[PDB]
This record gives C-alpha cells, sequence and structure tokens, in this order.
DNA sequence: CGCCCGCTTCGGGGCAACCCTGGTCTAATACAAATCCGGCAATGGAGTCAAGACCAGGTTCG
DNA sequence: CGAACCTGGTCTTGACTCCATTGCCGGATTTGTATTAGACTGGCAGGGTTGCCCCGAAGCGGGCG
C-alpha cells in the first residue's frame, strides 16, 4: 500500500499507530514553544512552524538564502539546514514531540466502556485514579522468591510483632507504675476522693490510650503482612502510607508504580492469549452477566488478538504534530495575526514536557514531579478532545479551544462538513424569469453572467481569431468589453449546456441542464414548463448555474440532464412537464363548447340550408377571423390531415387509419380541432374538454407510445397555444365577478336559531360546556357546508373564479367558499375549534374580531410549514443516509420468489372492479409467474412490463393475483437485480444497469413530505420508518380462536381464548382510547380472530407483527401503510420507491447462538453472510447460528454497516473511529458515499466498470472511407 | 469589504525540473543510538561532522573525523552556590557537628 | 489568500516561454546560445560573458558585440509587439 | 409441603453530547553574550570603451 | 576582366572601471540570565439540558430437604 497518490486504492485500512510509527512519520522533534518570532516575522528555530522541521515558506529557497534556485533541489543548506523544496509541503510534513513521562491515549480511556479497563479488566475510576495519579498499582511479585522466603518473612513479621508487643508490654508496665505512683502518692495526703479517683482514671485513660494504640499499631503490622501476602499485580493502593512502609518492608518482591508508565508496565507483561483462552472457556461454561460481561470484554480482546496491531500502543511516547499550513498563523491587513488555536494547545504540550524534563534533570520531590506529569497528561487530553475529561479548556471569551477531535466530530467537523460539499468555480447565480417564447431545451443567460462564466473559452476563441497577441490582451479585452466578444460568446456557447439549480434540491429534478442562449438584461430567463419540477415561481426566487467542462461531464449533461429527457416523474412516472395555470386556462376556454354560439352549426334545413359545415379547417380559421364563427361553437368539418378516433376510423375503411389520406366529418369544435392539431399526426382525434387531468392521461400516453423527443415538441407546441389562449379566454377579476348568494343570510338565521337553542340548553345546565363546544361545531360545519352548496348552485361556469377552478388550473372550492359566503370555523392556536365562526366572506369585509380570530390559524399553518420542510430535509438525509449503497448490478436475479398483487379484486355482482391503487403497485413491475386462465390461454408472459394493455388484458381474463417480481425478494446480493425492480419511472423503459434507485427512491419519498398536512401525519411517518413503538398502539391478535372481550375500569382487559393447543392470551392495558376494530361488522366477544389480526382499530407495532406473521406480511404491512399516508394526500409513490427502504431494513437477522463460528448472543449481522458462514461450517463442525429475522430502524442500520467511512458522518464521530482503529477495519471504498469523499469516480451510474471501461474505435469501413 | 490575508512565504512558478539540478553529495549520519541517517548536502558544501539529525537528537557524521568533544561549561551546582556564601571550614565544622550528632545517634 | 496561485498568469507565463521560445528560434544559433547562457534560461544559472567566450572559443568584448548585436535585434518593434504584450 | 437461589426486570442512577438561564497589578538593575549594522578598505572578476586589425564580397571605376 | 573602395561582420588587445565581496573593527541594540534577605504558607466559571446505557433491589419460578 502506496501513499503516492496515484488515485487508485480500492483499500483503506486504518489502525492503531505505534508510537515507532508517529516517530517514523515525523522530520524531527519539535521542542520549542516559539511559533514566530515578533521582528523578523520568520519562523522560529526548533519551534512549532520550523522550517527545518517542516519545509520552506519561500518557494526553493533555504531559510540563510544561501541556495535559492530549483538548480539546488533535494539538498539541504548545511548552514539553515532547510531542505529546498516547494513549500506546499509544509502542508504535509507532520513534526512528532518526544515525551520525557508515557501517556494514555483519551481515546482508549474516556470511552464507554474504556477500553483500557476492558483489556485490564479494570473500573474506569481504576484508570482514573493511575493516570492522574491518584493511587498505586503493582505490575509484578516473584512468587516464586516470595513463597520460600514467605516461611521467613512470617518468622520476622512474628518477631516485629512480638517487638511491638514488648512495647506495649513495657508501656503498660511504665503506666502501671506511674499509676502506683499516683494511688501512692494519693492515699497518704487528704484531699476529695473523687479528685484521686479521676487521677486514677486519668492513668487509665493514658493506659487504655497506650494499649489501644499499640494495638492499632500491631493491627497495621498485620496488616502490611496479610497485604504482602495479598500482593499481586492489577492491585490498587489507595493512601499510599501503606505502600511506603510496604516499599522498605521487603521492597524487591515487587514492583509498584503509579501512572501511564504503570499502565505501559501492564500492558507489557500481558499474555493476551491466556485471557483470551480464560474469556473463551467463561463464555462457554458460565452463566448470567458474568458470561456476557466476559463476552462484551473479549470482543475487544479478541480485536486486539486477530489484527496485527498491540495494546502497546494504547499508550502514547511520542506525540505528532499536525503540519503547520492547517494550523496556520496568518497575518492580516494592519499586521493583524490570526493564530489557529492548535498552536495554544501545542504550546501548552510542549511547555509542559520541558518543565518537566528539566525536573526530572534537576530532581525534585515526587509530588512537583506526579503533578508536573498529571498536568502534561491533561494537557494532551484536551488537545486530542478539548473537554472530554473535565471542564473544557478555553480562552478569551471563555470560548473553548477547537481541539484535534473538534475537527472531526461535530458539524464543523471534517466528515460532514466535507458531506456537506464545498463551493465550486465556474458558478454563478441570479434571480430568474419567466422565458414563454424559448424551447423545452433552452434557458435565457444575460451577457454580462455569460460572459464570466466562458471567460477562458472566450479567450481562447478570441485569440485563436486575430483579436489578441496573447491571453493577457484577450482577458484585457473581455475586461474592457470590446464589442466583437459577444459574437466569440455566441461562437462559444453554441451546443455548451449548463446545469441550472434551484434553492433546496428536494428531488432529481432539480437539477436540469440547458442548452443556453443570450438574453439582454440581467435575470435568467427560464422556460415555463419547468417551473413545475423546479417548485420555482418567480416571486423573487433566485437560481444558481453550474457549468461543465469536461467532454464527459458535457456528455453527462447533454444526454442525461437535459430537460427534454426530463419530462416524467422519477416517483409515479407521471409527466412533470404537463401544463398548468395559464396554459389549462387558456386550453380549456379553448376547448370548451358552448351551444349557441356564433356560426354554430343547426341542423335546420327548410328553404334555407344547415349552414355549419366546413370544407377545411382553413376555411374554417378565415371564418372565425371574420366575425363569424366562435370558436367554441359546434361544427362539422370535414379533416384529411387528421386519425378520425377508433370508431370512426374503423368502420369507415378497413383498419389502415391513413390520416394522410384520410377524409372524414366529424361534429367537432374548431377549436378542438385546432388544438388536436398541436397534437402528432399518429394521434387520433381527442373530441374532448380540456380538463387537467385529461390532459395528464393524453401526455402519460403520449410519453408511454411516443419517442420523448415527439412528447417534447407537442408540450412545447401546446404552451404556445395554451399561452395564445390564456389571453383571449379573458378570465379577469371583478367585484362584481365575486356574487355572494342571496339565500346566504336566511341559512346563518337558520343555523343561528339553531345555534341559540344550543346556547339556551346550556345555559340551561342541561349539558356540559365541551358537549355545547361540539355542538356548535358540528351546527356551523353543517351551515358552512349548506354555504358551500348554495354557492355551487348559484354560481354560472363562465364566472372566471369558479372557471379557474373547475378547468382544474388551481384551487379548491374552499377558496371561493371563503371569498364569497362564509369563511367558516377558524382554529384555536392550540388546534380547537373557536366556537364563534366567521359568518362573514372576504368580500363582505371582515371585521376586528373575525381577523384576530383567522390570525391564530394564518400564524400556525406558516410555522408548520417552516417546521415540515427542515423535517422533510432531516427524513431525506436519513433515508439517503440508508439507501446509498443499493444500485442494479445485474440483469436478472433470476429467482422466482415475487409478491403477490391483488390487482383488481372484484364485486359480489360478478364484476371485476378496479382497485385504486393499480398504478402505484402493479404497474411498471416485471412478471415472475406466467399468467394463466384456469389453465387455458397463457394470456401474459413471464416477464412482461405490466403496463395498460397487459392490465387490460388480465382484467378481461378475470384473474387477479398476480405473482409478480419486486426488489422485496431480488436473490441478487450486491445491490438489486434489473427484472426484480422492474421498469424505471423515469424512462418507462426497464431500468438500466447502474442506476442508482436507491436515491431516486429516497429522494421520492422524501420530497412531498412538505405537501403532508401533518396519531397521523409526517411524524407518524417518520416514527415508521424509524420503527418505533407507535404511541396509539393497536393490539394484535397471536392465534386464531374466540375472543374473550371484555372491558375493564378505565381501560379493557381483552383476552383470548386459543382455537389450537394453547394458553388464552391476556391482553392487559387497552385504555379506553382504543376501539373494537370493524371488519368483514364490529368486533363482537367470541369473535372467531385470525392469527395476527389486529384487537383495536389503530397503529399495529411492526416488530411484534414481524414477530407474528414473518417477514413478508411485515413488508407488505410496512408498505401499504406508509403508501396509505401519501394517498391521503393525494401523492402518487409508486410502491417500488417504497420496497427498495424496506428491502435495506431486513438485511440483517439476530443471532443468539454462538453455535461453531464465532458469534454473539443478539448480534445483528447480514442474512445472506449468516448464510455464508453456515454453507462453509456445515461441515467440519456443522452447529449453526440460531438465526432470527429482526426489523431494524433507519438510524440504526444506517449506522451498523461495515464501511467506517461511510458511518463516520452519522454521530459521534469518536466512537464510530476509536473501534475501527481498534478493529483494524480496512474500508473497501465500495459504496458511492465514500468515493464521494475520497473524489474517486462513483460506482453507479456511468462509474461503473461495464461502461467506463468502453472502448471506442470507428469502424474498418469508415477507415476506409477517408 | 472583504478581509484578505497571506501567509508570509513567497510563492515562484517555475518548472519541476527532475533533469537539470546542482548535483550533490550524500553524508551519512550516525546518532548516539546507532541510528543511521543520510542528510543530502550540496556538492560544493562543507559537511559538519555534527549535525541535528531527524532522530530529535545529535547526529554525528558516520565516519571518524573526530568533532569537537565538548566545548561547554557545567551550568551550576548546589555546591557553587553554597561556596558563595559559605567558608569551606564553616561547611567542615558543621560536617564535625553533624558527625558528632550522628554519634548521639549511634553510640552516645 | 492573497498568497495563492492566480491561475491565469501561470497559464500567461507558461505560454510566455512557449512564445520566448519561438522568438529565439527566429534568430541565429550564436545568438539564442549566447541570450540563453547569458540570462540562464536553458538552466537557471546565468552565465557571464567570460564562461560564453570560454564555451564558445572567442573574446568576452566579442560576447558583448554579440550582445549588443542581439539587443539591438530583439527592439524592433515590429518583431516584439507580442512580447510589448506580455507585460 | 414450604425454604433457598440465580434469572430476569425495572428503578435508580451513572454518565456521554450541547448550551450560556452565564478582569489591571510590586519594578527594576547588573552583566555577558549575541547580533546587527555601519564604515573603510583590500579587492577582482565582470562589465565597459575604444582602438584597431582581420578581411568578403557588393560597388564602382579603368 | 583587373583593381580600388565601402561597408558588412569578426575578432584581439589593451586599458579601465566598477561594483560586489569580504572583512574587520567599532559600536549599538537586543536577548538571555542572576539577583534583589523584615513577613508574608492551602481556590477557583459551573450549571443546566437530553438521552442512553450500567447496574443493584426485587419478583419469581426452579432446586432442595
Ligand atoms: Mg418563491
Ligand atoms: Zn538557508
Ligand atoms: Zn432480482
Amino acid at each position: 500500500g502506496a501513499m503516492l497518490d496515484v488515485n487508485f486504492f480500492d483499500e483503506l485500512r486504518i489502525g492503531l499507530a505505534t508510537a515507532e510509527d508517529i516517530r517514523q512519520w515525523s522530520y524531527g522533534e519539535v521542542k520549542k514553544p516559539e511559533t514566530i518570532n515578533y521582528r523578523t516575522l520568520k519562523p522560529e528555530k526548533d519551534g512549532l512552524f520550523c522550517e527545518k522541521i517542516f519545509g520552506p515558506t519561500r518557494d526553493w529557497e533555504c531559510y540563510c538564502g544561501k541556495y535559492k534556485r530549483v538548480r539546488f533541489k533535494g539538498i539541504i543548506c548545511e548552514r539553515c539546514g532547510v531542505e529546498v523544496t516547494r513549500a506546499k509541503v509544509r502542508r504535509e510534513r507532520m513534526g512528532h514531540i518526544e515525551l520525557a513521562a508515557p501517556v494514555t491515549h483519551i481515546w482508549y480511556f474516556k470511552g464507554v466502556p474504556s477500553r483500557l479497563g476492558y483489556l485490564l479488566d479494570l473500573a474506569p475510576k481504576d484508570l482514573e485514579k493511575i493516570i492522574y495519579f491518584a493511587a498505586y498499582v503493582i505490575t509484578s511479585v516473584d512468587e516464586e522468591m516470595r513463597h520460600n522466603e514467605l516461611s521467613t518473612l512470617e518468622a520476622e513479621m512474628a518477631v516485629e510483632r512480638k517487638a511491638v508487643e514488648d512495647q506495649r508490654d513495657g508501656e503498660l508496665e511504665a503506666r502501671a507504675q506511674k499509676l502506683e505512683a499516683d494511688l501512692a502518692e494519693l492515699e497518704a495526703e487528704g484531699a476529695k476522693a473523687d479528685a484521686r479517683r479521676k487521677v486514677r482514671d486519668g492513668g487509665e485513660r493514658e493506659m487504655r490510650q497506650i494499649r489501644d494504640r499499640a494495638q492499632r499499631e500491631l493491627d497495621r503490622l498485620e496488616d502490611i503482612w496479610s497485604t504482602f501476602t495479598k500482593l499481586a499485580p492489577k492491585q490498587l493502593i489507595v493512601d499510599e502510607n501503606l505502600y511506603r512502609e510496604l516499599v522498605d518492608r521487603y521492597g524487591e518482591y515487587f514492583t509498584g508504580a503509579m501512572g501511564a508508565e504503570s499502565i505501559q508496565k501492564l500492558i507489557e507483561n500481558f499474555d493476551i492469549d491466556a485471557e483470551a483462552e480464560s474469556l473463551r472457556d467463561v463464555i462457554r461454561n458460565g452463566k448470567g452477566q458474568k458470561k456476557l460481561r466476559a463476552l462484551k470484554r473479549l470482543k475487544v480482546v479478541a480485536a486486539f488478538q486477530q489484527s496485527g496491531n498491540s495494546p502497546m500502543g494504547m499508550v502514547l511516547d511520542a506525540v505528532p504534530v499536525i503540519p503547520p499550513e492547517l494550523r496556520p498563523m496568518v497575518q492580516l491587513d494592519g499586521g493583524r495575526f490570526a493564530t489557529s488555536d492548535l498552536n495554544d494547545l501545542y504550546r501548552r504540550v510542549i511547555n509542559r514536557n520541558n518543565r518537566l524534563k528539566r525536573l526530572i534533570d534537576l530532581g525534585a520531590p515526587e509530588i512537583i514531579v506526579n503533578n508536573e506529569k498529571r498536568m502534561l497528561q491533561e494537557s494532551v487530553d484536551a488537545l486530542f478532545d478539548n473537554g472530554r475529561r473535565g471542564r473544557p479548556v478555553t480562552g478569551p471569551g471563555n470560548r473553548p479551544l477547537k481541539s484535534l477531535s473538534d475537527l472531526l466530530k461535530g458539524k464543523q467537523g471534517r466528515f460532514r462538513q466535507n458531506l456537506l460539499g464545498k463551493r465550486v468555480d465556474y458558478s454563478g447565480r441570479s434571480v430568474i424569469v419567466v422565458g414563454p417564447q424559448l424551447k423545452l431545451h433552452q434557458c435565457g443567460l444575460p451577457k454580462l453572467m455569460a460572459l464570466e462564466l466562458f471567460k477562458p473559452f472566450v479567450m481562447k476563441r478570441l485569440v485563436d481569431l486575430n483579436h489578441a497577441q496573447n491571453i493577457k490582451s484577450a482577458k484585457r479585452m473581455v475586461e474592457r468589453q470590446r464589442p466583437q466578444v459577444w459574437d466569440v460568446l455566441e461562437e462559444v456557447i453554441a451546443e455548451h449546456p449548463v446545469l441550472l439549480n434551484r434553492a433546496p434540491t428536494l428531488h432529481r429534478l432539480g437539477i436540469q441542464a440547458f442548452e443556453p442562449m443570450l438574453v439582454e438584461g440581467k435575470a435568467i430567463q427560464l422556460h415555463p414548463l419547468v417551473c413545475e419540477a423546479f417548485n420555482a415561481d418567480f416571486d423573487g426566487d433566485q437560481m444558481a448555474v453550474h457549468l461543465p467542462l469536461s467532454a464527459e461531464a458535457q456528455a453527462e449533461a447533454r444526454i442525461l440532464m437535459l430537460s427534454s429527457n426530463n419530462i416524467l416523474s422519477p416517483a409515479s412516472g407521471r409527466p412533470l412537464a404537463m401544463p398548468r395555470l395559464d396554459m389549462v386556462t387558456g386550453l380549456y376556454y379553448l376547448t370548451t363548447e358552448v351551444p349557441g354560439d356564433t356560426g354554430e352549426y343547426q341542423p335546420a334545413s327548410g328553404d334555407h340550408p344547415e349552414t355549419g359545415v366546413y370544407s377545411s379547417p382553413a376555411e374554417a380559421i378565415m371564418a372565425a377571423d371574420r366575425g363569424v364563427l366562435s370558436v367554441r361553437a359546434k361544427i362539422k368539418v370535414r379533416l384529411t390531415q387528421l386519425r378520425p378516433p377508433v370508431e370512426i376510423e374503423a368502420e369507415l375503411f378497413g383498419h389502415s387509419g391513413w390520416q394522410p389520406g384520410d377524409a372524414w366529418m366529424a361534429e367537432t369544435t374548431l377549436g378542438r380541432v385546432m388544438f388536436n392539431e398541436l397534437l402528432p399526426l399518429g394521434y387520433p382525434f381527442v373530441n374532448k374538454q380540456m380538463h387537467k387531468k385529461v390532459q395528464a392521461a393524453i401526455i402519460n400516453d403520449l410519453a408511454e407510445r411516443y419517442p420523448m423527443i415527439v412528447v417534447a415538441q407537442t408540450v412545447d407546441k401546446l404552451k404556445d397555444a395554451g399561452f395564445y389562449w390564456a389571453t383571449r379566454s379573458g378570465v379577469t377579476v371583478s367585484m362584481a365577478d365575486v356574487l355572494v348568494p342571496p339565500r346566504k343570510k336566511e341559512i346563518l338565521d337558520h343555523y343561528e336559531e339553531r345555534a341559540d337553542k344550543v346556547e339556551k340548553q346550556f345555559q340551561r345546565g342541561a349539558l356540559n360546556h365541551d358537549e355545547r363546544n361540539e355542538a356548535l361545531v358540528e351546527i356551523w360545519k353543517e351551515a358552512t357546508d349548506e354555504v358551500g352548496q348554495a354557492l355551487r348552485e348559484h354560481y354560472p361556469d363562465d364566472n372566471p373564479i369558479i372557471t379557474i377552478v373547475d378547468s382544474g388550473a388551481t384551487g379548491n372550492f374552499t377558496q371561493t367558499r371563503t371569498l364569497a359566503g362564509m369563511k367558516g370555523l377558524v382554529t384555536n392556536p392550540k388546534g380547537e375549534f373557536i366556537p364563534r365562526p366567521v359568518k362573514s366572506s372576504f368580500r363582505e369585509g371582515l371585521t376586528v374580531l373575525e381577523y384576530f380570530i383567522n390570525t391564530h390559524g394564518a400564524r400556525k399553518g406558516l410555522a408548520d410549514t417552516a417546521l415540515r420542510t427542515a423535517d422533510s430535509g432531516y427524513l431525506t438525509r436519513r433515508l439517503v443516509d440508508v439507501s446509498q449503497d443499493v444500485i442494479v448490478r445485474e440483469h436478472d436475479c433470476q429467482t422466482e420468489r415475487g409478491i403477490v398483487v391483488e390487482l383488481a379484486e372484484r364485486a359480489p355482482d360478478g364484476t371485476l372492479i378496479r382497485d385504486p391503487y393499480i398504478e402505484t403497485s402493479a404497474y411498471a413491475r416485471t412478471l415472475g409467474t406466467d399468467a394463466v386462465d384456469e389453465a387455458g390461454n397463457v394470456i401474459v408472459e413471464r416477464g412482461q412490463d405490466l403496463g395498460d394493455p397487459e392490465i387490460d388484458a388480465l382484467l378481461a381474463a378475470g384473474i387477479t393475483q398476480v405473482k409478480v417480481r419486486s426488489v422485496l425478494t431480488c436473490a441478487t446480493s450486491t445491490g438489486v437485480c434489473a427484472t426484480c425492480y422492474g421498469r424505471s419511472m423515469a424512462t418507462g423503459k426497464l431500468v438500466d444497469i447502474g442506476e442508482a434507485v436507491g436515491i431516486v427512491a429516497a429522494q421520492s419519498i422524501g420530497e412531498p413530505g412538505t405537501q403532508l398536512t401533518m396519531t397521523g401525519g409526517l411524524p407518524r411517518v417518520q416514527e415508521l420508518f424509524e420503527a418505533r413503538v407507535p404511541r396509539g398502539k393497536a393490539p394484535i391478535a397471536d392465534v386464531t380462536g374466540r375472543v374473550r372481550l371484555e372491558d375493564g375500569e378505565r381501560f379493557y382487559k381483552i383476552t383470548i381464548v386459543p382455537d389450537d393447543g394453547g394458553e388464552e392470551v391476556v391482553y392487559d392495558k387497552i385504555s379506553k382510547r382504543q376501539r373494537l376494530r370493524v371488519f368483514k361488522r364490529v368486533l363482537s366477544d367470541g369473535d372467531h380472530v385470525e392469527v395476527g389480526q389486529q384487537l383495536m382499530e389503530g397503529s399495529a407495532d411492526p416488530h411484534e407483527v414481524l414477530r407474528v406473521q414473518g417477514p413478508r406480511e411485515v413488508q407488505i404491512h410496512l408498505v401499504r401503510e406508509v403508501q396509505e399516508v401519501y394517498r391521503a394526500q393525494g401523492v402518487s409513490i409508486h410502491d417500488k420507491h417504497i420496497e427498495v427502504i424496506v428491502r435495506q431494513m431486513l438485511r440483517r437477522v439476530t443471532i443468539i447462538d454462538s453455535g461453531s463460528t464465532e458469534f454473539l448472543p443478539g448480534s445483528l449481522i447480514d442474512r445472506a453472510e449468516f448464510e455464508a458462514e453456515n454453507r462453509r461450517v456445515v461441515a467440519e463442525g456443522g452447529e449453526p447460528a440460531a438465526g432470527r429475522p429482526v426489523l431494524m430502524g433507519i438510524t440504526k442500520a444506517s449506522l451498523a454497516t461495515d464501511s467506517w467511512l461511510s458511518a463516520a458522518s452519522f454521530q459521534e464521530t469518536t466512537r464510530v473511529l476509536t473501534d475501527a482503529a481498534i478493529n483494524c477495519r480496512s474500508d473497501k471504498l465500495n459504496g458511492l458515499k465514500e468515493n464521494v469523499i475520497i473524489g474517486k469516480l462513483i460506482p453507479a451510474g456511468t462509474g461503473i466498470n461495464r461502461y467506463r471501461n468502453i472502448a471506442v474505435q470507428p469502424t474498418e469501413e469508415a477507415r476506409a472511407a477517408a | 469589504r472583504v478581509l484578505r490575508g497571506s501567509r508570509l512565504g513567497a510563492v515562484s512558478y517555475e518548472t519541476d525540473r527532475n533533469h537539470d539540478l546542482a548535483p550533490r553529495q550524500i553524508a551519512r549520519y550516525r546518532t548516539d543510538n546507532g541510528e543511521e541517517f543520510e542528510v543530502p548536502f550540496a556538492d560544493d558544501a562543507e559537511i559538519p561532522g555534527t549535525w541535528l539529525c531527524r532522530n530529535g537528537m545529535e547526529g554525528t557524521l558516520i565516519e571518524g573525523d573526530l568533532p569537537e568533544p565538548k566545548k561547554v561549561k557545567p551550568p551550576r551546582t548546589h555546591w557553587d552556590m553554597l561556596l558563595e556564601r559559605r567558608s569551606i571550614e564553616e561547611l567542615e565544622e558543621l560536617l564535625k557537628e553533624r558527625l558528632e550528632l550522628i554519634r548521639s545517634r549511634r553510640r552516645g | 489568500d492573497s498568497e495563492a496561485v492566480v491561475a491565469v498568469d501561470a497559464v500567461s507565463f507558461t505560454l510566455l516561454q512557449d512564445q520566448l521560445q519561438s522568438v529565439l528560434d527566429t534568430l541565429s544559433e550564436r545568438e539564442a546560445g549566447v541570450v540563453r547562457l547569458r540570462f540562464g534560461l536553458t538552466d537557471g544559472q546565468p552565465r557571464t560573458l567570460d564562461e560564453i567566450g570560454q564555451v564558445y572559443g572567442v573574446t568576452r568584448e566579442r560576447i558583448r558585440q554579440i550582445e549588443s548585436k542581439t539587443m539591438s535585434k530583439l527592439r524592433h518593434p515590429s518583431r516584439s509587439q507580442v512580447l510589448r504584450d506580455y507585460l
């Protein structure tokens, strides 16, 4: 493995760095806390910027300035000591700090669990008392000497205890003689007898003090002797005076130290294999939490045993220095220097090490030396991670110093920021405006901006032409803007696509590519049909513009991300370039038919003829240009260049719908004729009224039948005709054009009488306050609906306010109801309903209290919108971070395992009634089973696309259940295959073999979450992927049988009689907010239940319904429930975008048995890898691990990946990494997340090896052509 | 408006010729713990026999060129600090008084 | 970063080097060798007229006469407008 | 039939990431080494001046 | 044709000069170190927020007499 940076690794092995490797990397021990000399501003000698250590700051310049040119290269100036090279190796070369006393890394010490204490089986507080110098610890004891000497030492211990006994005997005899003297001098002299007894009591206190004091001396003697017996390594010796009296008394027989040197010695005399086999035996034969604790220790013990690492590097002997350009000291205007906050930590460590070395070479009391070592230890710990232990080291303003771990963890860390994305050159941004004359593959561009974008291209072109004799003349021509430069700009712009980009990119259509064209002004003219995809209205929104440079990048933007190539959804395959408001209203006015219009065909032929027929639509056009024909009048033209609809064509001639040579009549409008002139010749006639749904169906049929270029040109022509008839439609808004219903006031009068009766009923006290609130809520909701019905019948259709909605351009009817009629009921700030309705329309003008009532709901809606777009960003973050490693990798996994789809379950009258969610579930999938009708004709073969006509065919055949293939059962391992993914929604053809459908699925799920209108809503969706427990946890059955339905006290107690041999399953906490599930009729007692039928109607948990109904149904439970939410908002998400995620969740099963090959209880490992090890272990020791499939949540399944580099961008990056270097887990760079970070060609789409390695060379016929 | 900075160093822009260089000697250096180090000096260059190597210590030249051994002096001792204020006979009388003190400790 | 690569002047410098090589190609062999070894453009070492006469077998005063000839030859604006542009 | 015992289970609690309800100090002195720098004062090679001598082939004349 | 001349480079010598190149000494300034004798001998930014896991007290069914 070479670090010479040749841009191919395919491997990245993190691991612990030894002290030998640290001193191997460096270029000399930095040994002074001097950064930059205050006067000369040159780096100091042997300090934190020393050019001899790291390198020169001036290019190929030695420090003294003797050698100064590139001829002197690769050498070192003998005077100044700086190797001559470039300045950018100062970014590269590390230095190290040698240490006088050893050091423990805080990343193995302050962890959960502390890996030091788990390797040495010690408490965390043991370590905080050892390497903070609060306790002693022995590392060895010569028991081979200690027993055969311990005989004689017991003899000497008994001798010395006899000596303390002789001392207390002589002391008590002296006190006995003193007490005898006190008695003999008290008896013969007359005083108070109590004073003599108290003199005896003082002597007695003295002799009891002597006897228990020398008793405790003897106790301390036998205590230090017993400690010498119980003298062993890994023993903590607190209070250290026992230690000091144990050093001199037989000091040779043990080795007790304190600190990092003691930890290093303990790791030194540590056969890891001994405790490895001991822990093997304990996890084999043990019981309880001692077994699981030995498992948790055995994890890291076998981790250290497995790789070629050693725990010697857990202590630290030399500390490396990050190269000084990464911690620069730049001065500013006025000489304002700017440090980088690591230099202070490095200065503190350097100073403390120098002081410690000085005190060690001097000779000092050990309190001072150990205190300096503790200060050094805290300094190193804060240098790696400030605030990991104790109080964080801060500076001026008490702001904490951004230490080394702070450059990795957190939002400002290297991983998150490098994942966040960088600013780019050849870019730019502007505000946008509409481009209603541009073609679809086109965007306007201001010449003042596109001149700034294409400056190198325009310089090269106008220096190739004679307008500049070098690039400098061309550059000053660009800045001074000679008028030929616009011509040169047009030359370099022609066929050179740019990228457009709105603010936040919710999904894949948020970045498109357009051919530019120069436009006067300063705003990006943008085609109006892509604002739906961008979600960019023209209220002042700004779009950024990037630019591809390479031939590969220009080809990628030209073929892949072109505007006309992306019309259909990634989500549901519906066209997103389908027209809207102005275009839809114009086409609606153009295609509606009004009876009695001018120039109408009448069949009246008495004396006069019928006068409604036209030989040509051009003749009709002249008849409309003259003031005779209204374009919405019924006429009978004879069309010759249009395909008649299928009935008239097939009945008119022999199925050869030859619309070039057709000649046929149609009783239509002129407008629908002119409208169907936009459509292709191969398309049949339409003869309908262009509702927006009808136009959606038309463009769907066009996209699924014709090539996309015809769809693009048709959509462009539709836009132009839509605007041209949007002008002539006359849809204005007048204050007279908002009519209020004349019977509004009587409606409000009658419902006010009902409300007054309810108010009187509450005023009697006949009902509670909440119930009269509910009564008024029901009364005014019914009143508002009645007002809406009266307004619906009152309005005529030519009213432009109702015409906009009735076309389907925009808006619901409720906006018209709030315009004229009644506002209705406005919510509380809490979300309750205000009992006073707003009985005035916005046309009539509100009153002040009504406006104050409406402001609550307005403010809450805006706050909800802000929180909803933030949470949707988070949800898409989680989904992309889970599903980013599912790309199509094989053409066909070729299993037969596939799910079954319902596909239009019938009616009891005999009708195969169409299920609503066919176009989201059964569409666009490859059939795994052949379709047969009672084994009659095989109607649809295995592996059809399941588009429209085969669905109609199976509907005619009557068969419903179709076992279709899906990604829930794709037999490929590395990602999914192609046929199990089915038809791509973006193309309508089969998915190509490199399309990252995980990111497509994640974006299509996370995108429309802002339109999700909020237990149910977006948090309910968010916990659903997260595999959380639902708060409204409706219970499920566990077995069939008749229920013992019973309702207790504030919560129900519903039991179930098992139909099988089993126990009567008790369900305990069934609160009153849950209700009996009505299915099939309402639930009843003794109703025979299913295996996993839901007890109450509500939210079932996914984890137990996995544990009951197996893994198949828990996919069908997850998919349909999540899709049920997006049904409620009218959002078409095809289920295969959901099914990508659910396959990612169930990748892992749980493991309880070790079996025969190295497993742990509760270990979550991959199903296929669990399957993989078992095949190699059923032979040679056939004891497999006891496995169980488990559902794991999104934020958890993301973190339990093998690629630690991808996992580093997720959470607390220390614990992602400290185990990773312990396990020496080499990343393989195979996910596309990591190849982004190292800038490798990502393996998805163009980067994969089947496409990247294409040899391109012309045909040998073509070489003979020239 | 925009605050700018400059790391105080010179940046040129030349051709990295890996062919047309000043030719050069290589001096092998041996440190105190036998560590080898090959410092590239120039051709026209006096080679110092002593050299602070990459090791973080002083590394002498691998040949027996005999550099200067010390050329230094001891800083000071606690005895020197003692001798600046006291007499030799003063310290000898204190030595005899502590000899008599250890005599009273031992056998008196 | 005011001490970073300005990146138009570097490619300008390379193009200036190539155009200067063309301009030296437009002159004779002795002239090109004299200017190249004089200003050290071919190696990085400006030698003197005595070294050029040492490698050329002629007087250093001959090198100074060749120098004056070449600098008079260079100072045609008709020849060096393309180099007047480069400053 | 009841008395003891580890397995399990839950509350206690023990503890890892984020934030912000949250400053003025004795004062020199002695000296020695290092270092900068400043001014004459040798250059001594490197550039400059100039004279003059080598002709070589156009230019012109007989 | 034979020959004088005219001006293109081409090269030599000889003198000159001129500005770097040390070089040394004298001084200026700058940086580091030693020493300042009455007495003085144990504290400070630190708390509150969120959440996740480690572990002892307790139910509790199995083992035991
Ligand atoms: Mg907007
Ligand atoms: Zn140097
Ligand atoms: Zn498959």
